RNA sequence: AUCGCUUCUCGGCCUUUUGGCUAAGAUCAAGUGUAGUAUCUGUUCUUAUCAGUUUAAUAUCUGAUGUCCUCUCGAGGAC
């Protein structure tokens, strides 16, 4: 997995470089590869991606969408500003606190 | 050797019957675990020289090739004066490697 | 600051002395031992003065000498016990004046220690096995032997080692070719250590002992100890064998005692007194030195008491069992 | 509460106080029956400034020998063993030097110089 | 516990095999004890101590000797209680 | 290696230095601190 | 037992304070209590020398005592507050003037001899600022007219540049 | 409790002060200990050694040094001699502005005998240039912050210093003796201060020290102290067998 | 390597392509060495320096390690540390002509940079005092020993047997006396984790060294029943 | 002198922030086992005596929380 360490270190990398050169920022870290380091920067990362908790609006949206599309989060997400790892296990939430 | 704390010696009386040392464990001291200023031979205890065990290494346990010697500072500080300084005891790490190893291959 | 230090007198007191034929031929000379430095007189037996043949210095305290000669040898080595962890084998070579050391064989840590051997050094008659001994818990015995080459051969060390037991004096029982046999005088301080009023340290009395090794089996066993009606100092061995009975006498304070083991009972004789003299009428009297003269006709122990008379001893005997004890002046 | 008041002005947290053994009151008597918080602070007491009068007051020096004693009588004792400890260690001429007069009989020298003076020897 | 009589162990293997040492709990009593015994044992063994006290008193060697190894039972007086 | 003269701890590394001045410890230590300079303030 | 450091050296350190109370004295403390946020000398340190007349004779000698060349003062812990004199004796030194001349005000100005560069002697005349105006009040009246070291003195409040 | 018997032969620590022979020895948990009178004789015992400080201190031992910044080590001026110490800092800078490319190209095409140092310079530094530095008596063991402890006990007045004179407006160097400190002048007016009447002032209640001046110009001795008789205030203002070792090496 | 033929052979003829060439420049790129990470690489470094300085004389090598114990890293001071430790146990006898050169660093170290700082110095003053045994280089052991005795109070299984280690080497260079007055007020202390060290360290200046200590205890008084004191030692003659 | 303007000049230290193109020009970063320590991150202790355990001492841990009625650890009272 990815520690603080790893974390504070791609955050400040990233500030320095910018987002298209992972390849050096790959280099700067240890046991990490270029693919990680970008996926973990468009997952948890970035400070565009929101970290609160979910306006009952959207969770709304969320039911009415991932019924109107099922299994399609990549394309659900976008729609309703969450990265679609949060989207997912939200929803499983509702749907056992329904259940 | 002061290397690994979890050995053992027979520390029994000494004898005449000069020691012997392995091909891998040839060189070094039997407690300072120095590699240099050889000074005095090593003496075996008799029961821990009998039979099989004669003409071993004193610290691998296998073929002796060569005499086992006390460095100069074992031998000021009189840490040769002990008897017998076999190790008795195989230790955790022969076995380990060991297991590892015949998991592996 | 550097110095450099040099000797002009050597030592001159004496501390012990051995006789017997360092040389090889029919003489017989003396080492003795001056405090470090070990040298050899020889009596000249024509003028009756005595010369130096050599001095060493040997660079140690030396504790113990005993002179032993093989079995069907004619030579006698030097046995030395010192100071150090050893225990040294010295043969003299009259061709080139010089002590050489047969062997040296090394048993612990270096200094008058308590419990490291050094101090008592007893030999067997028939010249098979030495025994030293520390003052308290340690005794290693040595064997002796011929090779093919007939030079001396000696093994691996026996044991002995017996907790909480002081050592007064060891020396070698005189039997002929059974297992080698050593008598110590002993005690055991466990109990006085333990006693919390005094009891103890008094009414705790030593016990002599006869160790037996077994060339057969290679071990020393305790075999017999029984105690002693009081504290004495030391033990003189009787010539056994085929000659005279064999066991010890004990020299305690104000008697002489033979003792021997088997149904051989004690015999005990006062030590004679001075007629009329002036010593303060407390103090007692013991023995201080001893020795045996033994030639193919009879043997005699001379003794010697704190004031330094001497008195010859007998040991009137039948066939096994010696039944009286006969001490006569001698001189002073 | 009356926890410690920290560097920050705050109060020092209940565990660091549990540690630091402050809750512990010990009496210095001399000091005017004073009270100290903390082993480390009594045993600085000794040579902080309240216990230097008390001392002072009694007529003892604020010396070594007295830390870590604190009841006065126990102070005043002491002081009294060690005066005349001193008092054997030091030499006082007035005392010991013994003058022999022309008589050939002895006196101290201060009797020595006394009868000296007075007339006499 | 664990680290205690382990190394009560080490320290009871110690002192068996080598009298005269000491651990946490040791006595003044024995402590100086085993002090007068080993005393004892060197003015024996070394050749001029003996000399000293031979002619300090006015005895001989063999006295002197003998004197020290009847000390050598109790020499600081019965045990502590 | 890198000390923090604040919190006056020790760093290996310096990923391990960032991974401090964004926790609890050193938060607290600086908001502790911004108080105590607001106290400070004054012909 | 207790001393007031004035006028101490901006960098004159505590150890530079105590080594000239312990080669005067029994130096039991120095202490620069100072500036909570700049760490220099607070212009006033309280220095405690156990001996009281060890005290009095260290500030007797630590008057004008220059510690990083300014005279530091060393005693008990400028509105033109000063004399001008008349009449002065050229036998006269301004660590002495002070003593002499200070009971009625410390010595805010070293007391300095109007002498010329030529020769380096005494005009009869000299400057020096006490502590307030009534100091130079009783000090002038309780010094004018009357006799000093070697010429009666003459001393008035201070005629300025 | 038996623990509690124990306890009840607990002294107090002034039981404990009075009985034994020196009492300044004695500290506050030496009542604990089950053999105190011991304990104290054997903290009186001549020439030993007491226990560290930190045995009770809660924090470990420099594990509490830990705060400040050091100055790198300091070598010692025999081996500064040798100017070791430029040579390898010319190599350290122009390393770190080399690159990877030029690093393994010179692991595979070296510059041999790029630069070099004499011998006989360290064989001077080692066996003709060496000193003893200052060492340590018996018993001074270090704790934690003994290294930044000015001095103490050094109760002289001779005892002057170069950073002393210099911010004292006075001079360091061999004109230290004839240089005088702003003390002696009113040491001469009211005498040496009254904790030092055992205090000699150089130029003023000793003599002039070796080619210094009486005199009242700028840098001399002043006006000697003396009575109206002609003695002097303190001490003489005017100034008024066989110890070769032994054995020793020519 | 995996193997330790391979690098004892390594380190071996660096030493002989240094007899071949000069020291210095072996010596630099050793030095460079230091400046790795894995431990194995670095101690079988250390080792290399020892060897290069014993076969060319050490006078050529010290400054130059004595100076790289100023570069800022841990590795590289614990490097120059750990090679002083060999080079002292190589050269034996003749660390008496350098003793006085390396204490000044050994003492700047054992006032702490680090616990292995404090356990390296302790190693190297074992291995120098071994060598300097008999030749009266004993003010400096001693000054050492200040620096070395407060580390008795440590946990870490290496450095309090590297303390160990130490205070046994300086017990043979510097004699059971000083070792004595250094044990004694802590054998009956009101603590015990202190009584339980001071009491290992007597134990063994008692077992090597027993009989040197009968001219060496302390006067002790006796106390009411028993009588502790050694009156033979005081017979005047 | 002031207001408006024009032009020139001096200044701050500010401001400004970089070699064009192409198939982002292309490609790509190989350790481990055994014992042990340290450092960060994270988490946590108002409660009251008193007894005991323990400790160098704290702590820890274990334990109940002057007598009587009642109102609600609290309250009045005869004691
Ligand atoms: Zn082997
Ligand atoms: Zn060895
Ligand atoms: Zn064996």
């Amino acid at each position: 997995v990815w520690r603080n360490t790893e974390d504070e270190i791609l955050k400040a990398a990233v500030m320095k470089y910018g987002k298209n050169q992972w390849s050096r920022i790959a280099s700067l870290l240890h046991r990490k590869s270029a693919k990680q380091c970008k996926a973990r920067w468009y997952e948890w990362l970035d400070p565009s991606i929101k970290k609160t908790e979910w306006s009952r609006e959207e969770e709304e949206k969320l039911l009415h969408l991932a019924k109107l599309m099922p299994t399609q989060w990549r394309t659900i997400a976008p729609i309703i500003g969450r990265t679609a790892a949060q989207c997912l296990e939200h929803y499983e939430f509702l749907l056992d606190k329904a259940a | 050797a002061k290397h690994h704390p979890d050995l053992i010696f027979c520390r029994k009386q000494a004898g005449v019957a000069i020691g012997r040392l392995c091909e891998k464990c040839d060189g070094k001291c039997v407690i300072c675990d120095s590699y240099v200023r050889p000074c005095t031979l090593v003496r075996i205890c008799d029961e821990c020289n009998y039979g099989s065990y004669q003409g071993r290494c004193v610290i691998c346990g296998g073929p002796g090739v060569s005499d086992a010697y006390y460095c100069k500072e074992c031998t000021i500080q009189e840490k040769d004066r002990d008897g017998c300084p076999k190790i008795v005891n195989l230790g955790s790490s022969k076995t380990d490697l060991f297991y590892e190893r015949k998991k592996y291959g | 600051m550097f110095l450099y230090n040099l000797t002009l007198q050597r030592a001159t007191g004496i501390s012990f002395a051995i006789h017997g034929n360092f040389s090889g031929t029919k003489q017989q000379e003396i080492v003795v031992s001056r405090g470090k430095i070990l040298e050899l007189l020889r009596p000249d037996p024509n003028t009756g003065k005595v010369h130096t043949l050599l001095t060493v210095e040997v660079f140690g305290v030396i504790r113990s000498l005993m002179a032993f000669r093989l079995t069907g040898g004619t030579k006698d080595y030097i046995v030395v016990g010192s100071d150090s962890g050893r225990i040294v084998i010295l043969e003299y070579q009259p061709s080139k004046n010089m002590f050489e050391k047969i062997h040296q064989e090394t048993f612990g840590k270096s200094g008058c220690r308590r419990i490291v051997p050094g101090q008592f050094l007893a030999v067997d008659p028939k010249g098979r096995a030495v025994m030293i001994s520390a003052i308290e818990k340690q005794k290693l015995v040595y064997i002796l032997n011929r090779d093919a080459a007939a030079r001396l051969t000696i093994s691996s060390p026996l044991e002995a080692h017996k907790a909480n037991t002081l050592v007064y004096h060891v020396v070698g029982v005189d039997v002929g070719f059974e297992n080698p046999m050593f008598a110590c005088l002993e005690m055991d301080y466990e109990e006085a250590d333990n006693d919390p009023t005094g009891e103890a340290a008094a009414n705790t009395q030593q016990t002599l002992t006869f160790y037996e090794l077994d060339l057969g089996l290679n071990h020393v066993v305790r075999k017999y100890s029984e105690p002693l009606e009081e504290h004495g100092n030391f033990l003189i061995t009787v010539p056994g064998g085929s000659d005279g009975p064999s066991g010890v006498l004990i020299c305690s304070e104000n008697y002489i005692t033979y003792k021997n083991f088997g149904d051989q009972p004690d015999i005990r004789c006062p030590i004679p007194r001075r007629r009329n003299d002036l010593d303060d009428p407390e103090r007692g009297m013991i023995f201080v030195c001893s020795a045996t003269h033994k030639t193919k006709s009879m043997f005699f122990f001379l003794a010697q008491t704190e004031q330094g008379d001497i008195f010859k001893i007998t040991l009137e005997t039948d066939e096994d069992m010696v039944t009286e004890i006969r001490l006569k002046y001698f001189d002073t | 509460k009356n926890l410690p008041l920290g560097w920050d002005g705050k109060p020092i947290p209940y565990w660091l106080y549990k540690l630091h053994g402050l809750n512990i009151n010990y009496n210095c008597e001399i000091c005017g029956n004073y009270t100290y918080r903390g082993p480390k602070a009594f045993q600085r007491h000794f040579a902080e400034w309240r216990h230097a009068h008390g001392m002072r007051c009694l007529g003892i020096p604020n010396t070594a020998h007295f830390a870590n004693v604190t009841q006065i009588e126990d102070a005043v004792s002491l002081w009294a063993k060690l005066k005349l400890q001193k008092a054997s260690e030091r030499w006082q001429p007035d005392t010991e030097e013994e003058y022999e007069d022309s008589s050939g009989n002895v006196v101290n020298k201060k009797t020595y110089e006394d009868l000296k003076r007075q007339g006499l020897l | 516990m664990t680290d205690r009589y382990t190394i009560h162990s080490q320290l009871e293997h110690l002192q068996s095999k080598y009298i005269g040492t000491g651990h946490a709990d040791t006595t003044k009593w024995e402590w100086l004890v085993n002090q007068h015994r080993d005393s004892y044992c060197s003015y024996m063994g070394h050749f001029d101590l003996l000399n000293y006290f031979a002619i300090a008193e006015n005895e001989s060697k063999a006295r002197v000797r003998f004197n020290l190894m009847e000390k050598m039972l109790q020499p600081c007086g019965p045990p502590a209680d | 290696s890198y000390e923090c003269k604040l919190c006056l701890t020790l760093h290996n590394n310096e990923g391990s230095y960032l991974a401090h001045t964004q926790g609890k410890k050193h938060q607290t230590n600086l908001a502790r601190r911004a108080a105590k300079e607001a106290k400070e303030a004054p012909v | 037992a207790t001393v007031y450091v004035g006028g101490l050296d901006e960098k004159v350190s505590e150890p530079l304070l105590w080594e000239l109370f312990l080669q005067a004295g029994p130096v039991v403390n120095t202490h620069m209590p100072k500036d909570r946020v700049t760490g220099q000398h607070q212009g006033y340190g309280f220095v405690e020398f156990l001996s009281e007349e060890d005290a009095d004779y260290a500030i007797k000698i630590m008057n004008m005592i220059k510690l990083y060349g300014k005279p530091i003062r060393v005693n008990k812990a400028d509105v033109g507050a000063n004399i001008f004199i008349g009449n002065l004796d050229p036998e006269i030194d301004e660590k002495l003037l002070y003593d002499t001349f200070s009971a009625f005000g410390v010595i805010l100005q070293t007391p300095k001899i109007m002498r010329d560069p030529d020769t380096g002697n005494s005009k009869g005349y000299a400057f020096i600022n006490f502590a307030s105006f009534d100091a130079s009040d009783a000090a002038i009246e309780a010094m004018n007219g009357q006799y000093l070291c070697n010429r009666p003195i003459t001393v008035s409040y201070a005629f300025k540049k | 409790s038996k623990k509690k018997l124990r306890r009840m032969n607990r002294f107090t620590v002034a039981e404990l002060k009075q009985l034994v022979a020196r009492p300044d020895v004695v500290e506050m948990h030496d009542v604990t200990a089950q053999d105190p009178k011991l304990l104290v004789h054997l903290k009186a015992t001549r020439n030993s050694v007491p226990v560290p400080r930190h045995w009770c201190f809660k924090r470990k031992y420099l594990q509490g040094k830990r705060g400040i910044e050091k100055p790198p080590f300091e070598l010692p001026d025999f081996i500064k001699r040798t100017g070791i110490q430029e040579m390898r800092e010319a190599l350290q800078e122009k390393e770190e502005q080399k690159t990877m490319k030029s690093k393994m190209r010179e692991k595979v095409r070296p510059k041999m005998g790029k630069i070099d140092i004499d011998y006989q310079k360290l064989h001077d530094a080692f066996f003709k240039w060496q000193t003893k530095p200052k060492l340590t008596i018996h018993g001074d063991l270090y704790y934690e912050g003994k290294e930044f402890e000015t001095r103490l006990k050094e109760k002289k007045p001779g005892d002057l210093s170069d950073e002393l004179r210099i911010s004292l407006g006075m001079p360091v160097g061999p004109n230290a003796h004839k240089v005088p400190p702003p003390w002696l002048i009113a040491m001469q007016r009211y005498g040496p201060p009254p904790s030092y009447p055992n205090l000699k002032i150089p130029g003023l209640n000793s003599p002039i020290p070796e080619s210094c001046s009486f005199g009242y110009h700028a840098g001399g001795w002043g006006k000697p102290p003396v009575d109206e008789t002609g003695k002097p205030l303190y001490g003489d203002v005017f100034g008024t067998i066989d110890r070769t070792p032994w054995g020793e090496l020519e | 390597a995996h193997k330790k033929a391979i690098r004892r052979a390594t380190v071996n003829t660096f030493g002989y392509i240094a007899k071949a060439i000069g020291p210095h420049d072996v010596l630099a790129t050793l030095l460079n060495n230091l400046k790795v990470q894995e431990r194995q690489n670095r101690v079988c470094t250390t080792v290399a320096i020892a060897i290069v300085a014993e076969t060319c004389s050490p006078f050529t090598v010290l400054p130059a390690l004595m100076n790289e114990y100023r570069v800022p890293e841990l590795n590289v001071q614990n490097g120059v540390l750990k090679s002083l430790s060999f080079l002292f146990e190589y050269i034996g006898e003749m660390g008496k002509d350098y003793i006085y050169a390396v204490t000044p660093l050994l003492e700047d170290a054992l006032m702490d940079r680090d616990l292995v700082h404090r356990q390296t110095a302790s190693a190297v003053v074992q291995h120098m005092s071994l060598g300097v045994y008999g030749f009266g280089c004993e003010d400096s052991l001693n000054h050492l020993l200040n620096y070395v005795w407060p580390n008795v109070f440590e946990t870490s299984p290496h450095v309090i047997q590297a303390v160990m280690g130490a205070l046994e080497g300086l017990r043979v260079a510097i004699g059971p006396c000083r070792m004595l007055q250094y044990c004694l007020q802590g054998l009956f202390h009101p603590a015990r984790k202190v009584r339980d060290v001071y009491w290992k360290i007597y134990n063994s200046i008692y077992i090597g060294s027993q009989d040197a200590l009968i001219a060496h205890y302390p006067r002790i008084y006796n106390d009411d029943k028993n009588t502790y004191i050694r009156y033979e030692l005081d017979y005047i003659l």
